[PDB]
């Protein structure tokens, strides 16, 4: 749950 | 794009729930007014019988 966190506000911030 | 297209999103959400909420504060404030403008035929009829009620 922690990573779906990390790799979709990597998403949001591309 | 990314926060340019989430921000679009986001501010298009805060918009349509506020146009639906006008709506619905506008029903609440016509079923008050109802209440009142019901508050205001009833005291102008009974000073009507009330003045006819003098004549006897």
């Amino acid at each position: 749950q922690r990573q779906v966190i990390f790799e979709c506000s990597k998403f949001i911030e591309v | 794009s990314q926060k340019n297209g989430i921000a679009t999103l986001l501010q298009a959400e805060k918009e349509a729930h506020e146009i639906v909420s006008k709506a619905r504060k506008y029903r609440q404030d016509k079923l008050k007014q109802a209440k009142t403008d019901a508050a205001k035929e009833i005291d102008s009829y009974k000073i009507q019988k009330d003045k006819e009620l003098k004549e006897f």
